């Protein structure tokens, strides 16, 4: 579409994308993986061990 | 070698750190420090582990700073240079129970009794093989085999002949989350608490690697269709040749 | 009250068809190890046979139908 | 067969040109191996560099 | 710069090959086709089409090899045994 | 001019990594030669971030190593990196010296390029041995000591070398200290005759697997060839990432994490996976000036391959007889791996003797016959009389 103007056809602001399109997948992908393995190994954690010290 | 000088083949057991995704059982190691403590602590010393890498792993901060100060090291002297003692604090190793190598042998028969720090990375088997040792011991030998006087059998050991004795007994322990304490459920404990040991990175390792194959197989895949779409020039090229006039 | 979870699985697999079957091999050699090293002039000889192959046997049979079952019962 | 005949590459064309549209389905796939290499070639980066920090043993005597 | 010898490939204009004449290439630009037209009937069809030509090169040196390793690893665990030990006495000796 | 041909270092830039015509028609296989640039950076640069914490004396050897995976931060990545890595070196390289077999890239005029693979592969050989005597556990000593006695059957200059290795009497804190700084070296000298590796292949060009001039039909480097090793990479980057996560320990010994001691010796005394197929054919030797010599002439019988390959035409991509008998010889490379891993018992006494005929009749006997029966066939074949 129009898409390609704003985007794609200056690279000084398609790099400008992926940088700032790299800054949100640090933190995401992150939080995402680190959300997702804890949560898979739910009870053997020290958070979870900690709690069963009542 | 013959099979008995090679030991029996440690089976597979089903560990709750085996698999791809899967961590330590951090209340199997809690109570298997306590396995450690109360049981091969009096031969088995623990040289590599500091004592602050408990904290937060199996022990709280307040747990840790109340179990160096039951030992003792070696302070800097005092202003006459005379040396002085004085408690661990959180920066100390775990300390061995014998202070050179020749009081250990003495005291176990002529055997020198390996650190446990790196046992289940240095062992043909890892931790199926630690455990199994524990609860390897017959009753009594088999028939024809004469060991020394002061040697203890089980087949898991390279040899046949081993020098500790059997140690685990049922009931020998009493954990604190009420658990029953059979030979079983002792040596799962510990031979999971010197698999950490040896591998303090393990929960940490293994969720790293989750990062690193998610990004580097969709780095593939999309340098794949890369490849595949600066090549399209060249894969579908056509060539015909019709030969040229003859008089030239 | 709590025996052992895992002399639980070894009396179990020592009684099925298989664990009986070889059970039965290492009594056959060390009952003839026995009647064997009664003899006069056994320890000068220059080989005494020995149950550990028989011994191996049956200890790899009951470690291989107990090593995905035990892990369970272990709290 | 002439030179001004140009064989059959209509198994492999598009049915649809559209500069525009090609120029962003293949800008994108450029873009998005971008965006991974920059978010792997950090942590690359970080990993050897925070390597040289102070160490575990040292931040115990602080 | 100094000159140096003869090679058997040059550079872009002079690379050394024959002289060619009458033969015209027609290409598209990859902007204009798809690229991955065809990795079904490709990766089926014709994967098995390589593989049918080139495995009997590499299943015969590996089944002649490997039924040679497993003949003899099986043939250690029978002299190391307690059924083959009067065999063992006399091959090592 | 365009500036990348201009400047006087961008030139070189220009001709080897940008411009350099490569043949249309090369395969996968040519992504080797890329994928040991990349294994060779990668065992220098976590070799330098490894070498910040590492102590050299004998008593802190082995001590400092689990320093670096227990202390530092990503200890555990930078070290497994260093040693999966470098078994990922060897495993490049024994399909990048199979290529070169298979497509007869040895042949003239290479043979300048294959002289300088055979040195090449003598010192990262030389490097792996130095590198595992650093971490002094229990493999790493005792492999320390069989490999540097074997230098003391030279006749007559036997025990003054060894002697002079050591540093003293036994592998003591003089060995592993030199040890370590000739360790550092020569990746220092591998990566100034990798340059003289590229040289030597830039005069006439990269072969292609048909075995004919590739002169008519070139393709440039740059966008064509760039993206097509940025496919091996980003493979080579993951089968690494599982052996350095997932399963670190795998190709390595478990015995190398038993401190070094020089009272007691282990059980089986086997240096790691690589260097085994050079270790049954030293120990199948039964003699010990022999089986230095035999195990030193597995690697130059390598430069006898130009002038015994009889073949006229170039590579095995046609020819039936010599392409059976390559795969014979490189699952025979593997059973030699494996009786190099075994105890010196029989029968694997007698496969190990076996076995390293084989080695040694393929590059004199069995390629310079075979090669020349399918000479005659191509001829006889065609040419009705
Ligand atoms: C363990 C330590 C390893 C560390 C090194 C990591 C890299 C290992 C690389 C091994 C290798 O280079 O073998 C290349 C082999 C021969 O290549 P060829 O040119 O003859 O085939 C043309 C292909 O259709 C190009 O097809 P195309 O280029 O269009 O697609 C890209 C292709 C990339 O695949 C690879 O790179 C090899 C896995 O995408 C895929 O198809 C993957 C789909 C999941 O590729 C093949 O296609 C396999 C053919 C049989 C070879 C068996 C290999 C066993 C060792
Ligand atoms: C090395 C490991 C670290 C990698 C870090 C990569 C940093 C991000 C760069 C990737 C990227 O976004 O590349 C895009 C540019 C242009 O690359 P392109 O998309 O093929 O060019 C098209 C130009 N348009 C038509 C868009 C104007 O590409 C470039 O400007 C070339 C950069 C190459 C860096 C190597
Ligand atoms: C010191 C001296 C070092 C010597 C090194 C010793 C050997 C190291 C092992 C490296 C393995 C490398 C295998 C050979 C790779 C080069 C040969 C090759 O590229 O194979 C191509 C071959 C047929 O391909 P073509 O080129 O003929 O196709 C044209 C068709 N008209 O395709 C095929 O026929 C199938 C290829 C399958 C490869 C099988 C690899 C086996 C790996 C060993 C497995 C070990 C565990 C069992
Ligand atoms: C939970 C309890 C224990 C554990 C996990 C443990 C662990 C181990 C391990 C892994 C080995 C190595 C075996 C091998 O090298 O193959 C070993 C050997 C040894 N252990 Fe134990 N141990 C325990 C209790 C004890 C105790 C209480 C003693 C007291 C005397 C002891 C004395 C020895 C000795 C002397 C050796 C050396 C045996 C030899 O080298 O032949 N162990 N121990
Ligand atoms: C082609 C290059 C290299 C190869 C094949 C190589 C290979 C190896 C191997 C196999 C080990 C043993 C690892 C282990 O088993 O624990 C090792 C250790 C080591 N290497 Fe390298 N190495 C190379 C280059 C370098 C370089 C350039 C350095 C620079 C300082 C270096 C530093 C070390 C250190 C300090 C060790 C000991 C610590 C450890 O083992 O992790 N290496 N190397
Ligand atoms: C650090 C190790 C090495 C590096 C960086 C290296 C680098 C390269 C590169 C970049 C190429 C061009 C790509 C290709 O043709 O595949 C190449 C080609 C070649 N290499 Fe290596 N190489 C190394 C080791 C070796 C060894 C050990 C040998 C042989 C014993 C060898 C023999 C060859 C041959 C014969 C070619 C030409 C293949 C052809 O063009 O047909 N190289 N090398
Ligand atoms: C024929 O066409 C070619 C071709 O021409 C080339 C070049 C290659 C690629 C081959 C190579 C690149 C191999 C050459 C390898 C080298 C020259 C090795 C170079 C590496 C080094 C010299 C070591 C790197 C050292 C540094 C970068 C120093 C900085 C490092 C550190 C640790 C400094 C840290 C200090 C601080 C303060 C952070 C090909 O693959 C290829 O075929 C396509
Ligand atoms: C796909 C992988 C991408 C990764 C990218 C990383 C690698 C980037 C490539 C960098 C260049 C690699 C090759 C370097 C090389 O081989 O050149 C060294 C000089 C060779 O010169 P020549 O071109 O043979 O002679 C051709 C001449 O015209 C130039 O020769 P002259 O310049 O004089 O030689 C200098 C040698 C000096 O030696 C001494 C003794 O002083
Ligand atoms: C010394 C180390 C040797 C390792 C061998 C590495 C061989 C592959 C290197 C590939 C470099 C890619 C440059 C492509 C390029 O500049 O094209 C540029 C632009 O290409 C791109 O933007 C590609 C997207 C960015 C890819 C980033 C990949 C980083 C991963 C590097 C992993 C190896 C270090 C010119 O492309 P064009 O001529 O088609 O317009
Ligand atoms: C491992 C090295 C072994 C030897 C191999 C050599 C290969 C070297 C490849 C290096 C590639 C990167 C070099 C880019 C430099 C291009 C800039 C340039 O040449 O401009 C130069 C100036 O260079 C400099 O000032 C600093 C160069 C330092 C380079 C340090 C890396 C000027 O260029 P010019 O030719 O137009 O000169 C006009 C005269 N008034
Ligand atoms: C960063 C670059 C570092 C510097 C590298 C460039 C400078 C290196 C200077 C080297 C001078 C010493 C090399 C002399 C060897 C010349 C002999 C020769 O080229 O014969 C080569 C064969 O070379 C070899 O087999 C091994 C050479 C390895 C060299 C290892 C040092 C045959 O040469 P040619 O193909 O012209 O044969 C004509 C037939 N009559
Ligand atoms: C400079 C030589 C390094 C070569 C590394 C190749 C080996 C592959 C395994 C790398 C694992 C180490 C990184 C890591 O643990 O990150 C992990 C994440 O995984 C990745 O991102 C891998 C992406 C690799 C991209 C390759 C691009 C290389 C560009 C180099 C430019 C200097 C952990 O990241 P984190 O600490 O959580 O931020």
């Amino acid at each position: 579409s129009s898409l390609y103007k704003t985007f794609f056809k200056r690279n000084a602001v398609f790099v400008g994308t992926i940088f700032a399109g790299a800054f949100v997948f640090q933190t995401v992908f992150d939080t995402a993986i680190t959300s997702w393995y804890e949560n898979h190994n739910k009870g053997k954690l020290w958070k979870d061990v900690k709690a069963r010290i009542a | 070698m013959t099979a008995a000088e090679h030991g029996l083949h440690a089976p597979a057991y089903a560990w709750s750190h085996n698999g791809p995704f899967e961590t330590f059982d951090h209340a199997s190691i809690r109570r298997g420090y306590q396995v450690y403590r109360e049981v091969c602590a009096a031969c088995h010393s623990l040289d590599r582990v500091a004592w602050r890498t408990l904290v937060g792993v199996s022990h709280t901060n307040e747990e840790v700073r109340n179990m160096a100060e039951e030992f003792e090291y070696d302070d800097e002297p005092d202003e006459q240079g005379n040396p002085k003692k004085r408690p661990g604090k959180l920066s100390d190793y775990i300390p061995g129970p014998y202070p050179n190598e020749q009081a250990a042998r003495a005291a176990n028969q002529g055997a020198l009794p390996p650190d446990l720090s790196l046992i289940v990375k240095a062992r043909h088997g890892g931790c199926d093989y630690i455990f199994s040792l524990l609860t390897g011991y017959p009753d009594e030998p088999p028939a024809g085999v004469a060991l020394p006087p002061g040697s203890n059998y089980n087949p898991y050991f390279p040899g046949g002949s081993i020098a500790m004795a059997r140690v685990l007994f049922d009931d020998m322990v009493e954990y604190e989350d009420g658990t029953p304490a059979t030979t079983s459920q002792m040596a799962k404990d510990v031979t999971t608490f010197l698999n950490w040991c040896a591998e303090p990175e393990h929960d940490e390792r293994k969720r790293l690697g989750l990062k690193t194959v998610i990004i580097l197989s969709s780095l593939y895949l999309l340098s794949i269709w890369v490849k595949k779409f600066k090549w399209a020039g060249i894969k579908t090229r056509k060539f015909v040749f019709n030969p040229p006039k003859p008089r030239k | 009250e709590v025996t052992d979870q895992l002399e639980d699985l070894r009396e179990h697999f020592k009684n099925t068809e298989e664990g009986k079957a070889l059970v039965h091999h290492y009594e056959e050699c060390a009952e003839r190890v026995k009647i064997q090293q009664q003899q006069p002039g056994y320890a000068d000889l220059e080989h005494k046979e020995d149950c550990v192959e028989e011994f191996f046997h049956l200890q790899h049979y009951l470690d291989t139908a107990t090593a995905p079952r035990l892990f369970d019962k272990l709290k | 067969k002439s030179t001004y005949r140009t064989p059959n590459f209509d198994d492999v064309l598009k049915e649809n040109n559209d500069a525009d549209k090609g120029r962003s389905y293949a800008y994108f796939m450029v873009g998005a191996m971008g965006l991974l290499s920059s978010a792997g070639a950090k942590s690359t980066v970080e990993t050897f560099i925070s390597s040289m920090t102070a160490t575990a043993d040292v931040l115990a005597m602080a | 710069g100094p000159p140096s010898g003869k090679t058997y490939m040059g550079w872009w204009g002079h690379m050394g090959g024959p002289k060619q004449k009458g033969i015209t290439s027609y290409a598209v630009s990859p902007y204009a086709q798809k690229p991955l037209q065809g990795i079904f009937h490709n990766a089926v069809f014709n994967s098995f089409r390589r593989f049918k030509s080139q495995f009997l090169y590499v299943l015969i040196p590996a089944g002649i090899y490997w039924y040679w390793w497993k003949n003899g690893n099986e043939y250690n665990e029978f002299l190391y045994s307690k059924a083959g030990r009067e065999e063992l006495e006399r091959v090592n000796v | 001019m365009a500036f990348r041909k201009s400047n006087v270092y961008l030139s070189l830039v220009n001709s080897y990594i940008i411009d350099s015509p490569q043949p249309s028609s090369i395969n996968y296989w040519w992504n080797m030669g890329s994928l040991l640039g990349l294994c060779l950076v990668i065992q220098i640069v976590t070799g330098i971030f490894m070498a910040m914490h590492y102590s050299s004396n004998i008593e802190l050897a082995f001590s400092s190593v689990e320093h670096i995976m227990r202390d530092v931060h990503n200890g555990y990545i930078l070290r497994y990196l260093h040693a999966n890595g470098a078994s990922f070196f060897f495993m490049v390289m024994f399909m990048h010296m199979a290529k070169g077999l298979y497509y007869g890239s040895y042949r003239s005029p290479r043979v300048t390029l294959w002289n300088v693979g055979v040195i090449i592969f003598i010192l990262t050989i030389a490097t792996a041995f130095l590198g595992y005597c650093c971490v002094y556990g229990q493999m790493s000593h005792w492999g320390a000591t069989v490999i540097t006695n074997l230098f003391s059957a030279i006749p007559f200059v036997g025990n003054d070398i060894v002697s002079w290795l050591w540093g003293g009497f036994s592998v003591s804190n003089p060995t592993i200290q030199r040890f370590f700084a000739l360790h550092y070296l020569v990746p220092f000298i591998i990566a100034a005759m990798v340059i003289m590796h590229l040289m030597a292949l830039h005069i006439h060009g990269s072969s292609n697997p048909l075995g004919i001039t590739g002169n008519l039909d070139r393709i440039p480097m740059h966008s064509y060839f760039i993206f097509k090793d940025l496919v091996t990479v980003f493979l080579f980057m993951l089968i690494l990432a599982l052996f350095v996560f997932y399963s670190p320990n795998t190709l390595g010994h478990p015995d190398n994490y038993i401190p070094g001691n020089p009272l007691v010796t282990p059980a089986s005394i086997v240096p790691e996976w690589y260097l085994l197929p050079f270790y049954a054919i030293l120990r199948s030797i039964p003699d010990k000036l022999l089986g230095v010599i035999t195990m030193f002439a597995a690697i130059l019988v390598l430069l006898v391959l130009p002038f015994t390959d009889r073949s006229v035409v170039r590579g095995n991509t046609f020819k039936v007889l010599s392409k059976f008998f390559f795969f014979i010889f490189v699952f025979n490379f593997v059973l030699l791996g494996q009786i190099g891993a075994c105890h010196v018992e029989v029968p694997y006494v007698l496969m190990g003797q076996i076995a390293t005929f084989i080695y040694f009749a393929y590059f004199l006997i069995i390629v310079p016959v075979i090669s020349t029966i399918e000479n005659v066939l191509f001829y006889i074949g065609r040419v009705n009389k």
